[PDB]
C-alpha cells in the first residue's frame, strides 16, 4: 500500500479523514480512481497503510463479523469492539508474515467519535489525533 | 512422559572412564575404574559404576552419566516386571531387545554407551549398546576414554580357554593399564563374575 | 517505556511514560501502561507490543473473576505470585517476548503497602525501589531513600528522579503519569 | 405413556414430557420474585427457616452477582445454579476481554439459555433443574432489564415476574398490583412492592426474605434484615390501619 | 450421539445398597477359603489349593503372588481377576514408587493403589465390579508387619487375624479364640495348620494347601554376593516338603 | 417408581431424581459422625461402625487431613471418600502452588461439592454416596464446619451429625449447645450424645474416633488419649 | 547419516550357482580408522534359508531386519515357507517408504524349490534390482571389473566358494575399512551350510 | 510401512480450528481467557522452532500399531485389523473417568503392554476450566 | 436361566454368577467330539475325534488342530469359527512375543496370555467370550513335555494329561488309573510313535467301537517342531499294534 | 534485581551438617522438615523448584504420615529433574540432612539433569571453580565438632567473600535433635 500521508482527527461532531490522492503509475491505465481508504460499512472507515491486501481482504472480513454482530444484537457494534476484534484475529496471526496499519474511525451514540489504530503487531491504541505516512510530522504540526 | 518445556527459553538464554568385558569358559567378568570427574576435577575418587540390571545381568556405561543410570533403571524394571509375569530367569537378549528399540526411539538423544554382560538359563553373554540403537556381540569388549589402552592389554593375553582366576586377572589388568594412561581413569578397580550355575559375585575395590 | 516504582511508609508510587510506538503522530490523554487489577492492586508493565497488553488484560480478567467469584479481594503477595505463574507458563512453548511487571498493592489485612517486580523470564522480587527501561537511579534511590519515608517525600524523591532522567531524554519525554495506592484505594496525581 | 423416557421423542401431542418434568423439578424450590421500577430492578427471594444450630454467616446467599451491573436468582436446585452461575462469571469476563465490553444484560440471558438448550442435546446428560431471574442495566443506559429463562432454553422479557414454590398466587397478586403504565418511580415503592408481594406465601415474615436492588453506573446493594424488618413493619401498620376503619 | 456414553453398570437400589457389588461379595462368599495371621515376627497368608481334576498339575498355579519382595497376596473368589490385579499392582508398585523414590512402597500404599484400581470399576459404564477379595500381607521399615483385606467395592480394613471364602466365619471364630500379642511366627504357622485343617474336606497334604511368610531377610534368594547392605527379600513361599514336614509334626 | 429410577439423568413425573435419593439414603447405613465448633476450636467425633475383636484399631476409617489446617469426617462408602479425599488434598496443594498461600475451607468445599453434582448428571456415573463434615481454620473466618452430601449441597453449621442416628444426635445437640462452649466442654457434649444414640451396649474406646482443630494444629486422638477422656468424662 | 552414528563399511557378495545361492562378507566394523570389532558377523537370517547383509546406517538396518524377520515369521504362521520375491518386497517397502529418515542398503539372498536361488540388492533409495550375483559396501568399488571378468552362469559350488574368496580378499587389501575373516553361507535345497576362511588362507591367493 | 512417523506438520491454519476453546462473543474467534495458556499465546508461535524429536516422540506408538494393523491386513486380512480396532474403540469409549487420567487394565492388555514401563507411565504429566463439566461437555459433544 | 439383563451381557446375577460364561461353557459341547493330551519323554501328542456324517464333505479339510508356532500346537473344542478366529489370535500373539522378547514364546506364556483376553471378554459388557476351549501342547526348552488348557471363564492351567469333549470324563477316569498304575506323571518311551499308538489305544478303551483312519486326527511336538500326522500316518500308528 | 547466580556449600561432620549460602529477601536454602536444599542458577528455576518439593513433599507427608527422609528426598529430586530432559531447570541442588531412623549424615548434589552426586566430605555450587572448591579442600577436615565444623564453613565463606558490595551469609548446623540458624553479615 502506499506509503503516502494519511490524516484523521475528531472536532466536535464527527471525524475528518484525509488522504492524498496522487496515485502511482504503472504498467497500466485505471478505468476510474482509486481509493486509499476502505469502506467498511456505512459507518466504518479504514485506511491500507501497510499490505495492500492483507487491509483490503481482513477489512473485508471485519465488516462480515461487524454485520453478524449487528444482526445478533439488534444495534450497531461500537467502535471498540469492531477494533478489538481485528487487533485479536492480527495478533493470532502474529510473527506469520502480515504487515498491516489500519486507523477505524467511527461515530456511535453511546461513545461519541472515536479513533483507533491496529497494527499487525498487535497494538491497538485508542486517540484524538492520528498521522501516518511518508511525510506526517509537517501535518501533525499544522494540526497542533 | 520427558518434557519439551522451556526448550524454547533455554535456546534464547543460550543465544545471549575405564570399562572392560572378559568372557571365559563358565561365564563373565566385567570391570570398571572407579574415579569420578566434573571436568579436570576428580568428583570422587570411589565411585561405582557397574549397575545391576538384574542379579544375574550386570552393565557399565559412558556418555551423559543421567542417561545412563535412567536407562539402566528402566530397562531392570521392565525386565523384573516380565521375569515375574513369565515366571522365568531374565534373559539377555530381553534386556538387549529392550534396550536397542529404546535407544532406537530417541534417534540417539539420549546418550547412553554400555556393556552388558550376564548370564541365563541359555548360557553367559557379553554385549556392546550404542546410543543410536544398534548392538554388537563380543568375547571382550571396551568402553570408556581409556579403552584403547584396555584394548591393547585384552589384545595381549586373551585366548578362548580362559578360568575363571585368569580372566579375572587379565580384566584387572585392562583396568590398570587405563588407570595409569588416561586422564580420565584412576583410582580402584571394581570386578563382578557371573558364572553359569551360581551367584553373581560382585568385587568392590578388588585390586586395591 | 519507563516504569518506577516506589514503596513508602504508608503507600506505592508508580511512575509510567509514554507509547509513542513508532513514528505515528498521536494526540492522546490517557495510560496504556497501566491496568488495575483490583480496587487495591495495581499493574504497570513495559515491553513489547501487542504480548505485553495482551497479558495484562489476561491477568486483569482473571484476577476480576476471583474477585466476583469469592466477595473478596486477594492479597498483592497472592496477585504477585500468580501473575508470576501465569508469566512463566506463557513462555513454556515459545520464544520469549519482553516484558517488565511493577506490582503496587496495599495489604488491608497487614494493613501495609507492598511493591514487586517481576522480569521477562518470571523473576519475582519483593523490593522498596523499582525500575525498568532506560539505564544511575539505583544510586540516587540508594543514597536517599529511608523505609519510613511518608508520601510527600516519595513524591519529592520521584520528581528527583524524573528531573535527572529528563535530561537524558530526548526531548520527547511528555508528561509522566503518577498513581498511587494506599488505604483509601487508587488514585492520579495531577502533578 | 411410554414418551416421557428421553429428551429426543415427541409426544403424538406434540409435547415432549422430560422438559415438563424439569419444570415440576423447578416448581419446588423457594419463591424468587422479580420487579422493574422506572429506575431500578428489585430482585426477592424466599429463604427457608434456618435452623437452630444451622452458622448463617457463610452459607451463599440466593442473589449471586454475575458482574458489576448484573445479578442473577434461581429457583429449583440449589447444586445446579452453582455451576450455571459459575459460567455465566466465566462468559461475562471472557466477553469483557474479548471485546473490551462489559455484556448486556440480553446477552448474558442468552448464553445461560444456551448452557441450559445445550445441556437438553444429549441422552447421557441431564438437564438443568434450575429456572432463573436475570436483572441489571446495560453499561452507560438507564433502561431497567429483567428476563426469565427456563431449563428448556427458553428466556423472556418481564415487568414482573415470579418464579418457583406457590409462584402462581404471587404472579396473580403482582398483575392485580402492577400496572406497566405508571410503574413505581422510586426504589422504596419497588421493595414495598416485592415484600408485599413475597408476604402472601412467606410463612413467618421479615426473616424470611432476602432483596436486592439494582440501580443504573452498577449500584447493586442487599438490604440488611433491620431494613427489610422496617418494611414488613411499615405494611403490617398500614393493613392494620385499613382493616380497623 | 448415543455411543458416546453408556450407562452406569452400578446403581443405587431403593434400600440404599448397590446390588452388583452385594452380587460379587456372594461370589466371594462362594470361593475357597484364605486366612492371614499377624504374629510379633512375621505375617503369615495362606490358602487351600483346588483342581478340575487330579490331572491338573497344582504347582502351575498359584493362588500366592509376590507383589514387591516383601509384599504379597492371596485371595478368594474369582482368578482371572486376581491375576489381572496382581499383574497391575506389579507394574504400579514400579511406575508410581519405585521409578520415583527409588524404594517400593510400603504396605499400606500398595493396597490403596489396589484398592482405588477396585473402587473404579464400581462407578463405570461397561466393566462389572471384580467380584474378588484379598489379602495382603507385607512388611515395611517404618510400619514393621501389617496385614489388610480389600472388598470387592474398594474399602480395605487392617487385621490381626483374619479369613476370607466359604468357611469363613467358623475360621474367624478359631482365630479369635487362638490369638494373642505375644504370638511368634512359628505359632502362626502352626495355628494357620490347624484352621485350615477344619475347612478343607479332601485331603490336607501339602499339595493342597499354600501357605507364604511374610518374616526375617533371605540373602540366599537375592541371586547375588557382595553389597552387605542389600537386603535379601522377607517373602517367602514355603515348599510342599516343609508343609508337609510341619503336619507330620 | 422402577421406571424412573434405573438412570441417574432422567427426572420423573413429580421432578425428582431417584438415584440421587437412594444415594442420601444409604448414608444411614454408616456410623455416627459429629462435629461442634466452640469459641477456641473444633471438635470431630466418631463411631466405628464394623467394630469388632481381630482389628488393628491402632492403625483409621473416619477421620482424614486435607492440610494443616482442614480435616473431614467421613460417613458411607470409604473408597469413594478415598477418591474424593485424595482429590482435594491436590486441589489444596495446587492451590498453595499458585498463590502461596493456604486454601480457605469453602473454596475446597464448593470444589468437592462441584464434583458430586457433576457426578449426578452423567449417565455412564452414579452418584458417590458419602457425606463430609469438614472443619477448618482460615484467616477469613475463623474456624468453621461444613457439611456435604452426596447430591452435591453443602451447609454451614455450629453442631452438626451424620450417619445413623442424625435425627437423635441434631435433637440432643441442639437441646445441649451453647455459643460460648470451650473446646472441653465440645468433646465432652460429642462424647456424651455418642454414648447416648449408640446402639451399642457400651461406648468403649475401641469404637471411636476422636479429632481436635485448635491454636493452629490438629491433634487427632491415639486410642489411649480416647481412654483417657472417657474416663475422666465419667462415661468409661 | 546422523554425526556420531555408526556406519556398515564393507564388503558384501553374493552369488547364485548350479545348486542355489551363496553369500559372503567380510567381518570388520570400525569407527573412523579405529576397529570397534574385529570379528563380526554380517550375515543376517531372516528366514531359514532367506539372509541378508547390511549396508548403511547399522541401527536403521538393524530395526528394519527385526521388523522383517518378525514379517516372516507372520506370514510362515499363516501361509507356510516364503518366497525369496516377498521378503525382496517386505524390504523395499520398509527401505523406500522411510528413506527420508533412514538411511539403509539391503542384499537379499534366498532359496526356495520354486525359484531355485535368488539374488536381490536394494541400494540406498529403496530401488529393487534382481541380479545373477550382486556386490555393496565401500570395498565393492574396488572389484566391479574383476567380478564382471570372472562370474559364469551354473558355477558348481566350489567354483563359486572360490570366485567369492577372490573377489572379497581383493576388497579386503584394497579398502580400509574391510578386513579380518571371511564369511560365507551356502544355501541349497541339502540345507544350510557355514565357512569362515582366515587372513592366512586368502592372502595368499 | 512406517518405522519413524511421518506427515507430522499442518497444512492449514485458522482462528476456529480449535472447537473445544472458541469465543461465544465471536464465534470466529478463539477464548484467550478459557484457553488458560497465560494470555499470550498466539497460534502462529506454534508453527516454528519445535525440538526436532517432539513430532517422532508424540506420534510414535500410533505409528508403530498402524505398522502392525497394516501387516494384519497384508498377511491375515481385512478382519484381522477390524476386530483389533473394534476392540479398542470399544474399551476406550465405555471409560469416562474425569477424575484420573490412567489407562485402564484392558487397554494395556489390548496393547500388549501388561509387563512394560516407559516414560510416559512414569510421567503422567487453574481459574477456569478442568472441571468435570468441562469434560462431561467434551465427551458427549455437546 | 437368566431372569432380567445376565442374559445378554456379563454382570452379576443375584447368586453371584455370570451366565453368559456358563452358556459359552456349554456352547463348547456343540460338535460332540473329544480330544486327548498326553506328555512323552521327550513328545507330547494330542489326538481329537474327527466325525464327518455328510458324505459331500472334503474331509482333509476338517480339522480342529492348529499350527501356532514352530513349537507350539493347539486344539480346540467348540464350534469352528471361533476356533479359527483363536487360532489367528495366538498365531499373532506368538509373533509379536518372538519380535519383542527375543526369544520364542513358552506355551504357558501363550496360555496366560490367552486367558487374560478371556477375562476382558468376561467383565467387559459390550464384549462376548469366545465359546471354545483352548489346549495348548509344546516341549518347552525349559519345562521340558508341556500342556496347558485355557476356557471361556479366563481360567488356564497346566496338567500331567489331559482330556476335553462330551465324554471326558471316561478317558479323565482311565488316565487317572493308569497313572496310579504305573507311578509316573508321564509315558516311558523313547519315541513318540509308541506314544501316539498309547493315546490312540486309551482313546479307543475309553470312548469304545475303535475308529479307522479317517476318524482321527494326531498332532506331535518334539522339540524342534510341532507337526500334525497324515491319513497314512495315523493308518500306521493303527496297523502297528 | 539480579539474585541469578550464588554460592551453596555443604559440608559433613561427625554427628551434624552445615550448609550455608550468600546472601544480599532471596534465600537459597530451604527445608521440608529435617532435609535441607540449596539451589544456585536462575531464579525463576530457583523458586519453581522450590514450590514444587513443597507440593510434593506435602503430599508424600499426608500419604505416608511421617517425613521424608534425605535418601528419599534425593531420588525424588533426581527424578524430578531427569523429568525435564529437554527442557532442563538451570540449576545445581545440594541436598543436606540426617537420617531420624538411623542418624547418619547425608550431603549429596546434582547436575542439572539429575545425575547424583554423593559426597562423603563436601560439596561445593555455584561456582566451584574460582576459590571456593580449592578453600573448601584447604579447610575441611573430617569428624569435626558441630562448632568446629561451624568455623570452617564460616571461614570458608568469608574467605571466598573477599575474593566489595554488600555481602551476607546464611549458615544452618544440622544435628538429629536440632538446627541452628545464623547470619555472618559481614
Amino acid at each position: 500500500a502506499h506509503g503516502t500521508t494519511t490524516l484523521a482527527f475528531r472536532f466536535q461532531g464527527g471525524i475528518i479523514v484525509a488522504v492524498d490522492s496522487r496515485a502511482t503509475a504503472g504498467n497500466w491505465v485505471a478505468s476510474q480512481t482509486v481509493k486509499k481508504v476502505i469502506e467498511i460499512n456505512p459507518f466504518l472507515l479504514g485506511t491500507m497503510a501497510g499490505g495492500a491486501a492483507d487491509c483490503q481482504f481482513w477489512e473485508t472480513w471485519l465488516g462480515s463479523q461487524c454485520r453478524l454482530h449487528e444482526l445478533r444484537e439488534k444495534e450497531r457494534i461500537s467502535v471498540a469492539a469492531a477494533s478489538k476484534i481485528l487487533s485479536n484475529l492480527v495478533y493470532q496471526y502474529k510473527g506469520a508474515g502480515l504487515s498491516m496499519g489500519t486507523m477505524i474511525c467511527g461515530y456511535t451514540r453511546k461513545e461519541g467519535p472515536t479513533i483507533y489504530y491496529v497494527d499487525s503487531d498487535g497494538t491497538r491504541l485508542k486517540g484524538d489525533i492520528f498521522c501516518v505516512g511518508s511525510g506526517q510530522t509537517f501535518a501533525y504540526g499544522v494540526l497542533d | 512422559g520427558l518434557s519439551f518445556d522451556n526448550y524454547q527459553r533455554n535456546n534464547f538464554l543460550a543465544e545471549n572412564t575405564t570399562i572392560v568385558g572378559v568372557k571365559f569358559n563358565n561365564g563373565v567378568v566385567i570391570a570398571a575404574d572407579t574415579r569420578s570427574t566434573q571436568g579436570p576435577i576428580v568428583a570422587d575418587k570411589n565411585c561405582a559404576k557397574l549397575h545391576r540390571i538384574s542379579p544375574k545381568i550386570w552393565c557399565a556405561g559412558a556418555g551423559t552419566a543421567a542417561d545412563t543410570e535412567a536407562v539402566t533403571q528402566l530397562i531392570g524394571s521392565n525386565i523384573e516386571l516380565h521375569s515375574l509375569y513369565t515366571s522365568r530367569e531374565p534373559r539377555v537378549v530381553s534386556a538387549l531387545q529392550m534396550l536397542k528399540q529404546h535407544l532406537f526411539k530417541y534417534q540417539g538423544h539420549i546418550g547412553a554407551y554400555l556393556i552388558v554382560a550376564g548370564v541365563d538359563p541359555t548360557g553367559s553373554h557379553l554385549f556392546s549398546i550404542h546410543a543410536h540403537g544398534s548392538t554388537d556381540v563380543g568375547y571382550y569388549l571396551s568402553l570408556g576414554s581409556g579403552s584403547l589402552a584396555a584394548m591393547a592389554v585384552l589384545e595381549s593375553h586373551w585366548k578362548q580357554d580362559l578360568t575363571k582366576e585368569e580372566a579375572i586377572k587379565l580384566a584387572s589388568d585392562a583396568i590398570q593399564a587405563g588407570i595409569w594412561n588416561d586422564l580420565g581413569s584412576g583410582s580402584n578397580v571394581d570386578v563382578c563374575v557371573m558364572e553359569i550355575g551360581k551367584d553373581a559375585e560382585y568385587l568392590r575395590n578388588y585390586t586395591p | 517505556d519507563i516504569i518506577l516504582g516506589i514503596r513508602v511508609q504508608d503507600s506505592v508510587i508508580l511512575a509510567s511514560s509514554k507509547a509513542v510506538t513508532r513514528g505515528i503522530s498521536v494526540l492522546k490523554d490517557s495510560d496504556d501502561k497501566t491496568r488495575q487489577l483490583s480496587p487495591h492492586t495495581l499493574m504497570s508493565f513495559a515491553g513489547e507490543a501487542g504480548d505485553t497488553v495482551q497479558f495484562a488484560e489476561y491477568i486483569q480478567a482473571n484476577i476480576q473473576l476471583y474477585s466476583i467469584r469469592e466477595d473478596y479481594e486477594l492479597s498483592p503477595q497472592a496477585v504477585s505470585s500468580f501473575v508470576r505463574q501465569e508469566l512463566a507458563k506463557s513462555i513454556r512453548s515459545r520464544r520469549p517476548y519482553q516484558v517488565n511487571v511493577l506490582i503496587g498493592g496495599y495489604d488491608k489485612k497487614k494493613n501495609k503497602p507492598e511493591l514487586y517486580q517481576i522480569d521477562y523470564l518470571g523473576t519475582k522480587v519483593e523490593l522498596p525501589y523499582g525500575a525498568h527501561g532506560y539505564s544511575y537511579t539505583f544510586f540516587l534511590l540508594d543514597h536517599h531513600y529511608r523505609p519510613d519515608m511518608t508520601t510527600e517525600e516519595g513524591l519529592d524523591l520521584l520528581k528527583l528522579c524524573v528531573q535527572e532522567l529528563e535530561k537524558r531524554m530526548p526531548m520527547d519525554f511528555k508528561g509522566v503519569i503518577v498513581k498511587i495506592v494506599d488505604k483509601d484505594g487508587i488514585r492520579q496525581v495531577d502533578d | 405413556s411410554g414418551y416421557d423416557r428421553a429428551l429426543s421423542i415427541f409426544s403424538p401431542d406434540g409435547h415432549i414430557f422430560q422438559v415438563e418434568y424439569a419444570l415440576e423439578a423447578v416448581k419446588r424450590g423457594t419463591c424468587a420474585v422479580g420487579v422493574k421500577g422506572k429506575n431500578c430492578v428489585v430482585l426477592g427471594c424466599e429463604r427457608r427457616s434456618t435452623l437452630k444450630l444451622q452458622d448463617t454467616r457463610i452459607t451463599p446467599s440466593k442473589v449471586s452477582k454475575i458482574d458489576s451491573h448484573v445479578v442473577l436468582s434461581f429457583s429449583g436446585l440449589n447444586a445446579d445454579s452453582r455451576i450455571l452461575i459459575e459460567k455465566a462469571r466465566v462468559e461475562a469476563q471472557s466477553h469483557r476481554l474479548t471485546l473490551e465490553d462489559p455484556v448486556t444484560v440480553e446477552y448474558l440471558t442468552r448464553y445461560v439459555a444456551g448452557v441450559q438448550q445445550r445441556y437438553t442435546q444429549s441422552g447421557g446428560v441431564r438437564p438443568f433443574g434450575v429456572s432463573t431471574l436475570i436483572a441489571g442495566f446495560d453499561p452507560r443506559d438507564d433502561e431497567p432489564k429483567l428476563y426469565q429463562t427456563e431449563p428448556s432454553g427458553i428466556y423472556s422479557s418481564w415487568s414482573a415476574q415470579t418464579i418457583g414454590r406457590n409462584s402462581k398466587t404471587v404472579r396473580e397478586f403482582l398483575e392485580k398490583n402492577y400496572d406497566r403504565k405508571e410503574p413505581p418511580a422510586t426504589v422504596e415503592e419497588c421493595v414495598k412492592l416485592t415484600v408485599r408481594s413475597l408476604l402472601e406465601v412467606v410463612q413467618t415474615g421479615a426473616k424470611n426474605i432476602e432483596i436486592t436492588v439494582v440501580k443504573p453506573d452498577s449500584d447493586i446493594v442487599a438490604l440488611s434484615s433491620e431494613e427489610i424488618n422496617q418494611y414488613v413493619t411499615q405494611i403490617e401498620q398500614e393493613k392494620q390501619e385499613q382493616q380497623e376503619q | 450421539m448415543t455411543d458416546r456414553y453408556s450407562f452406569s453398570l452400578t446403581t443405587f437400589s431403593p434400600s440404599g445398597k448397590l446390588g452388583q457389588i452385594d452380587y460379587a461379595l456372594t461370589a466371594v462368599k462362594q470361593g475357597v477359603t484364605s486366612l492371614g495371621i499377624k504374629a510379633t515376627n512375621g505375617v503369615v497368608i495362606a490358602t487351600e489349593k483346588k483342581s478340575s481334576s487330579p490331572l491338573a498339575m497344582s504347582e502351575t498355579l498359584s493362588k500366592v503372588s509376590l507383589l514387591t519382595p516383601d509384599i504379597g497376596a492371596v485371595y478368594s473368589g474369582m482368578g482371572p481377576d486376581y491375576r489381572v490385579l496382581v499383574d497391575k499392582s506389579r507394574k504400579v508398585a514400579h511406575t508410581s514408587y519405585k521409578r520415583i523414590y527409588g524404594e517400593y512402597p510400603p504396605t499400606k500404599l500398595l493396597v490403596s493403589e489396589v484398592a482405588k484400581i477396585m473402587q473404579e470399576a464400581t462407578q463405570s459404564g461397561g466393566v462389572r465390579p471384580f467380584g474378588v477379595s484379598l489379602l495382603i500381607a507385607g512388611h515395611d521399615e517404618f510400619n514393621g508387619f501389617s496385614l489388610y483385606q480389600v472388598d470387592p467395592s474398594g474399602s480395605y480394613f487392617p487385621w490381626k487375624a483374619t479369613a476370607i471364602g466359604k468357611g469363613s466365619v467358623a475360621a474367624k471364630t478359631f482365630l479369635e479364640k487362638r490369638w494373642n500379642d505375644e504370638l511368634e511366627l512359628e505359632d502362626a504357622i502352626h495355628i494357620a495348620l490347624l484352621t485350615l485343617k477344619e475347612s478343607v474336606e479332601g485331603e490336607f497334604n501339602g499339595d493342597t494347601i499354600e501357605l507364604a511368610i511374610i518374616g526375617d531377610e533371605n540373602p540366599d534368594l537375592l541371586g547375588y554376593t557382595g553389597i552387605p547392605t542389600d537386603k535379601g527379600p522377607r517373602f517367602r513361599k514355603l515348599t510342599s516338603q516343609e508343609i508337609n514336614d510341619r503336619l507330620e509334626a | 417408581s422402577r421406571r424412573y429410577d434405573s438412570r441417574t439423568t432422567i427426572f420423573s413425573p413429580e421432578g425428582r431424581l431417584y438415584q440421587v435419593e437412594y444415594a442420601l439414603e444409604s448414608i444411614s447405613h454408616a456410623g455416627t459422625a459429629i462435629g461442634i465448633m466452640a469459641s477456641d476450636g473444633i471438635v470431630l467425633a466418631a463411631e466405628r461402625k464394623v467394630t469388632s475383636t481381630l482389628l488393628e484399631q491402632d492403625t483409621t476409617e473416619k477421620l482424614y487431613k486435607l492440610n494443616d489446617k482442614i480435616a473431614v469426617a467421613v460417613a458411607g462408602l470409604t473408597a469413594d471418600a478415598e477418591i474424593l479425599i485424595n482429590t482435594a488434598r491436590i486441589h489444596a496443594q495446587n492451590y498453595l502452588k499458585t498463590y502461596n498461600e493456604d486454601i480457605p475451607v469453602e473454596i475446597l468445599v464448593r470444589r468437592l461439592s462441584d464434583i458430586k453434582q457433576g457426578y449426578t448428571q452423567h449417565g455412564g456415573l452414579r452418584p458417590f454416596g458419602v457425606s463430609f463434615i469438614y472443619a477448618g481454620y482460615d484467616d477469613r473466618y475463623g474456624y468453621q464446619l461444613y457439611t456435604s452430601n452426596p447430591s452435591g449441597n453443602y451447609t454451614g453449621w455450629k453442631a452438626i451429625s451424620v450417619g445413623a442416628n442424625t435425627s437423635a444426635a441434631q435433637t440432643l445437640l441442639q437441646m445441649d449447645y451453647k455459643d460460648d462452649m470451650k473446646v472441653d466442654d465440645a468433646i465432652e457434649l460429642a462424647l456424651k450424645t455418642l454414648s447416648k444414640t449408640t446402639d451399642s451396649s457400651a461406648l468403649t474406646y475401641d469404637r471411636l474416633e476422636f479429632a481436635t482443630i485448635r491454636k493452629v494444629y490438629q491433634k487427632i486422638f491415639k486410642p489411649q488419649e480416647i481412654k483417657d477422656i472417657l474416663v475422666k468424662t465419667g462415661i468409661t | 547419516l546422523k554425526k556420531g552414528e555408526v556406519s556398515l563399511g564393507t564388503s558384501i557378495m553374493a552369488v547364485t550357482f548350479k545348486d542355489g545361492v551363496i553369500l559372503g562378507a567380510d567381518s570388520r566394523t570400525t569407527t573412523g580408522a579405529y576397529i570397534a570389532n574385529r570379528v563380526t558377523d554380517k550375515l543376517t537370517r531372516v528366514h531359514d534359508k532367506i539372509w541378508c547383509c547390511r549396508s548403511g546406517s547399522a541401527a536403521d538396518t538393524q530395526a528394519i531386519a527385526d521388523i522383517v524377520q518378525y514379517h516372516l515369521e507372520l506370514y510362515t504362521s499363516q501361509y507356510g515357507t516364503p518366497s525369496t520375491e516377498t521378503a525382496a518386497s517386505v524390504f523395499k517397502e520398509l527401505c523406500y517408504e522411510n528413506k527420508d529418515n533412514l538411511t539403509a542398503g539391503i542384499i537379499v539372498a534366498g532359496y526356495d524349490d520354486k525359484n531355485k536361488g535368488e539374488v536381490y540388492t536394494i541400494p540406498l533409495g529403496g530401488s529393487v534390482h534382481k541380479l545373477p550375483y550382486a556386490i555393496a559396501g565401500s570395498g565393492s568399488t574396488f572389484i566391479y571389473g574383476y567380478c564382471d571378468k570372472n562370474f559364469r552362469e551354473n558355477m558348481s559350488k566350489e567354483e563359486t566358494v572360490d570366485f567369492i574368496k577372490h573377489s572379497l580378499s581383493q576388497a579386503i587389501k584394497w579398502d580400509g575399512s574391510s578386513g579380518g575373516v571371511i564369511r560365507m553361507v551356502v544355501l541349497t535345497a541339502a540345507g544350510v551350510e557355514r565357512l569362515i576362511f582366515y587372513p592366512d588362507e586368502y592372502e595368499q591367493l | 510401512m512406517n518405522i519413524v512417523p511421518q506427515d507430522t506438520f499442518k497444512s492449514q491454519v485458522s482462528t476456529d480450528q480449535d472447537k473445544s476453546v472458541l469465543s461465544s462473543a465471536v464465534p470466529s474467534l478463539p477464548d484467550t481467557l478459557r484457553q488458560q495458556e497465560g494470555g499470550a499465546v498466539p497460534l502462529s508461535t506454534q508453527l516454528n522452532d519445535r525440538h526436532p524429536l517432539e513430532s517422532t516422540l508424540k506420534n510414535w506408538e500410533t505409528t508403530q500399531r498402524q505398522r502392525q494393523m497394516e501387516q494384519y491386513r497384508q498377511i491375515f486380512g481385512i478382519a484381522e485389523p477390524m476386530k483389533r480396532t473394534m476392540e479398542m474403540e470399544i474399551v476406550n469409549r465405555t471409560d469416562f473417568n474425569p477424575l484420573s487420567t490412567n489407562g485402564s487394565i484392558h487397554r494395556d492388555i489390548l496393547l500388549n503392554k501388561e509387563c512394560s514401563i516407559d516414560w510416559e507411565d512414569v510421567y503422567p504429566g487453574t481459574m477456569v476450566g478442568d472441571d468435570v463439566h468441562s469434560k462431561i461437555e467434551k465427551q458427549l459433544g455437546i | 436361566s437368566a431372569a432380567g439383563y445376565d442374559r445378554h451381557i456379563t454382570i452379576f446375577s443375584p447368586e453371584g454368577r455370570l451366565y453368559q460364561v456358563e452358556y459359552a461353557f456349554k456352547a463348547t459341547n456343540q460338535t460332540n467330539i473329544n480330544s486327548l493330551a498326553v506328555r512323552g519323554k521327550d513328545c507330547t501328542v494330542v489326538i481329537s475325534q474327527k466325525k464327518v456324517p455328510d458324505k459331500l464333505l472334503d474331509p482333509t479339510t476338517v480339522s480342529y488342530i492348529f499350527c501356532i508356532s514352530r513349537t507350539i500346537g493347539m486344539v480346540v473344542n467348540g464350534p469352528i469359527p471361533d476356533a479359527r478366529n483363536a487360532a489367528l489370535r495366538a498365531k499373532a500373539e506368538a509373533a509379536e512375543f518372538r519380535y519383542k522378547y527375543g526369544y520364542d514364546m513358552p506355551c504357558d506364556v501363550l496360555a496366560k496370555r490367552m486367558a487374560n483376553l478371556s477375562q476382558i471378554y468376561t467383565q467387559r459388557a459390550y464384549m462376548r467370550p469366545l465359546g471354545v476351549i483352548l489346549t495348548f501342547v509344546s516341549v518347552d526348552e525349559e519345562l521340558g513335555p508341556s500342556i496347558y488348557k485355557t476356557d471361556p471363564a479366563g481360567y488356564y492351567v497346566g496338567y500331567k494329561a489331559t482330556a476335553t469333549g462330551p465324554k471326558q470324563q471316561e478317558i479323565t477316569t482311565n488316565l487317572e488309573n493308569h497313572f496310579k498304575k504305573s507311578k509316573i506323571d508321564h509315558i516311558n518311551e523313547e519315541s513318540w510313535e509308541k506314544v501316539v499308538e498309547f493315546a490312540i489305544t486309551h482313546m479307543i478303551d475309553a470312548l469304545g467301537t475303535e475308529f479307522s483312519k479317517n476318524d482321527l486326527e494326531v498332532g506331535v511336538a518334539t522339540k524342534d517342531k510341532f507337526f500334525t500326522l497324515s491319513a497314512e500316518n495315523i493308518e500306521e500308528r493303527l496297523v502297528a499294534i | 534485581s539480579s539474585i541469578n547466580g550464588g554460592i551453596v556449600v555443604a559440608m559433613t561432620g561427625k554427628d551434624c551438617v552445615a550448609i550455608a549460602c550468600d546472601l544480599r529477601k532471596f534465600e537459597k536454602i530451604f527445608h521440608y522438615g529435617h532435609v535441607f536444599l540449596g539451589i544456585t542458577g536462575l531464579a525463576t528455576d530457583v523458586t519453581t523448584l522450590n514450590e514444587m518439593f513443597r507440593y510434593k513433599t506435602n503430599l508424600y507427608k499426608l500419604k505416608e504420615e511421617r517425613a521424608i527422609e534425605p535418601e528419599t528426598f534425593t531420588q525424588l529430586v533426581s527424578s524430578s529433574l531427569y523429568e525435564r530432559r529437554f527442557g532442563p531447570y538451570f540449576v545445581g541442588p545440594v541436598v543436606a540432612g540426617i537420617n531420624s531412623k538411623s542418624g547418619k549424615p547425608f550431603i549429596a548434589g546434582f547436575d542439572l539433569i539429575g545425575c547424583i552426586d554423593e559426597a562423603k566430605d563436601f560439596i561445593v555450587s555455584g561456582t566451584a571453580s574460582d576459590q571456593l572448591f580449592g578453600m573448601c579442600e584447604s579447610l575441611y577436615e573430617p569428624n569435626l565438632e558441630p562448632e568446629d565444623l561451624f568455623e570452617t564453613i564460616s571461614q570458608a565463606l568469608l574467605n571466598a567473600a573477599d575474593r566489595l558490595s554488600g555481602w551476607g551469609a546464611v549458615v544452618y548446623i544440622i544435628k538429629k535433635d536440632e538446627v541452628v540458624k545464623r547470619y555472618l553479615k559481614m
